[PDB]
C-alpha cells in the first residue's frame, strides 16, 4: 500500500 | 563483502532470500511481478487495470523480470503463500 500510493 | 555485482547476478541473490522463505518462492514472486510489469507496458496506452507498472526506477529498456527483482530487493512488494 505504501509504495502503491507512492506511485 | 559483496563486491559490485554485474549483469545477471545483480541484485545479490542472498539478500533476496531474506525477503522470501525459499528460493522457489522468489522464483514465482519475481515471475508474477514481471508478468504485471510487462502487462502494464504492453497495455499502457489503454485503460490499465490494477497492474502497477514499474515501482523502482526502470532502466532504459530493462527487461521486466529485472525491474521486478530489483523491486523485491528494495522491499517494495508483498506476497501471500499458497
Amino acid at each position: 500500500e505504501e509504495a502503491r500510493a507512492a506511485a | 563483502g559483496y563486491d559490485t555485482p554485474l549483469g545477471i547476478t545483480n541484485p545479490p541473490i542472498d539478500e533476496l532470500l531474506d525477503r522470501v522463505s525459499s528460493k522457489y518462492a522468489l522464483v514465482i514472486y519475481a515471475a508474477k511481478r514481471a508478468r504485471q510489469i510487462n502487462d502494464y507496458y504492453n497495455q499502457l496506452g489503454e485503460g490499465i487495470l490494477e497492474y502497477v507498472g514499474p515501482l523502482v526506477e526502470p532502466g532504459l529498456q530493462e527487461k521486466p523480470l529485472s525491474i521486478a527483482l530489483r523491486e523485491i530487493h528494495a522491499d517494495l512488494l508483498e506476497h501471500t503463500e499458497g
